[PDB]
């Protein structure tokens, strides 16, 4: 994305949070208006702020916007649970002339304390190896807020291919769960001493390891 | 009652073309433009272009130039978006939206205003795959991965197309501790998901645990009894 937003912001209900949006000399720095959109999970975006500061009719007065020479900010006063969504800033860019968005900001309205994820790593099943396939399954549960980074390692080396990770999804207990998969060749699985999935949650990393020479 | 209604979901193979419509109602269609924005799974919003309904002028994102075409039928108050030479990374939900600007004569100021009305979105999946049933593999617990009174066991639902897949355990007799994860679309153009149960250790040797995987698109149902590993 051309505009820069924080990956995530959080706050307790009733508090006030702000989401910043910085650009460059060709968009926000050029004096172009900034608009803000809210997107609930699974729905289309909704215009929250237009022309830097204006609220459309129907949008609650809890939302407000401001813009400087370099950045724009969406302010949410009195946090409600319904405000938990992704928020996008949008502006215009003049180049050698397009609409540009920010990367999006996931707002969490904290309804419970932080929870580190539980991590269960599965080696490839014997049945899958017979199909000349091998999939490591990294299952991630019981973390809050719902944002994790997943990296894989082969022995002490970083894995940069064959990784698929799901967007976190809510469990019953309002905590979140995610899953990651490392697709491998049976020869790749058996030739290395170990494999690990590393899940980072709020700067802290949990690492589980499996090995072909030690059945688990 | 201002709203925009888009056409239904689409599944295409790479190299093909897709055309998505956007029916407008509740306002004078010809006094505004129509903008198109897409969103890849787990990604942000991405502008594609706009078209003015009155004069038919267009402005496309440079990354799609020569590949996208936008048209309007004023007699039916409908805008169209055609994306050609489709590739797997075109998989996204495609939205039409109305920039809140009444064109006074210069149409190219349309993209400068906020989009106040949005369609419901159109899912377009680009994949070389055809209908394919899933392979189900066990995720079995071992004596080492089971330290306490609760053990984790599940089933891996591998390489199916298209969605959806439903998973139950023991035909619905087991719901506590069960979590089925969302499917992930892989670089192969196939889906995979997992479902697990957290279960009391004492029941492992005498209580049967069976994943029930139903994939209606391929007329396939698979029951897989997950037993602990021998190690």
């Amino acid at each position: 994305s051309v505009l820069t937003q924080p990956p995530s912001v959080s706050g307790a209900p009733g508090q006030r949070v702000t989401i910043s949006c910085t650009g460059s000399s060709s968009n926000i720095g050029a004096g172009y208006d900034v608009h803000w959109y809210q997107q609930l999970p699974g729905t289309a975006p909704k215009l929250l702020i237009y022309g830097n500061t204006n609220r459309p009719s129907g949008v609650p007065d809890r939302f407000s916007g401001s813009k400087s020479g370099t950045s724009a900010s969406l302010a949410i006063t009195g946090l409600q649970a319904e405000d938990e969504a992704d928020y996008y800033c949008q502006s215009y860019d003049s180049s050698l002339s397009e609409v540009v968005f920010g990367g999006g900001t996931k707002l969490t309205v904290l309804g419970q304390p932080k929870a580190a994820p539980s991590v269960t790593l599965f080696p490839p099943s014997s049945e899958e190896l017979q199909a000349n396939k091998a999939t490591l399954v990294c299952l991630i549960s019981d973390f809050y807020p719902g944002a994790v980074t997943v990296a894989w390692k082969a022995d002490s080396s970083p894995v940069k291919a064959g990784v698929e990770t799901t967007t976190p999804s809510k469990q019953s207990n309002n905590k979140y769960a995610a899953s990651s998969y490392l697709s491998l060749t049976p020869e790749q699985w058996k030739s290395h001493r170990s494999y690990s999935c590393q899940v980072t949650h709020e700067g802290s990393t949990v690492e589980k390891t499996v090995a072909p020479t030690e059945c688990s | 009652q201002v709203q925009l209604v888009q056409s239904g979901a689409e599944v295409k193979k790479p190299g093909a073309s897709v055309k998505v419509s956007c029916k407008a109602s509740g306002y004078t269609f010809t006094n505004y433009g129509i903008s198109w924005v897409r969103q890849a799974p787990g990604q942000g919003l991405e502008w594609m272009g706009w078209i003015s309904a009155y004069k038919g002028n267009t402005n496309y994102a440079q990354k799609l130039q020569g590949r996208v075409t936008m048209t309007t039928d004023t007699s039916t108050s409908t805008a169209y978006m055609e994306l050609r030479s489709l590739r797997s990374d075109d998989t996204a939900v495609y939205y039409c939206a109305r920039p809140d600007y009444q064109v006074l004569g210069y149409d190219f100021w349309i993209g400068y205003y906020g989009m106040d009305v949005w369609g419901q979105g159109t899912t377009v999946i680009v994949s070389s795959a055809s209908t394919k049933g899933p392979s189900v593999f066990p995720l079995a617990p071992s004596s080492k991965s089971t330290s306490g009174g609760t053990a984790a066991l599940g089933c891996l639902v591998k390489d199916y197309f298209p969605e959806p897949v439903t998973v139950s355990w023991n035909s619905g007799a087991l719901t506590s501790g069960v979590h089925t994860f969302p499917a992930v679309l892989q670089s192969s153009g196939l889906y995979s998901l997992s479902s697990v149960v957290t279960v009391p250790s004492s029941s492992l040797g005498t209580q049967t645990y069976i994943c029930n995987v139903n994939h209606k698109p391929s007329n396939t149902k698979v029951d897989k009894k997950v037993e602990p590993k021998s190690c």
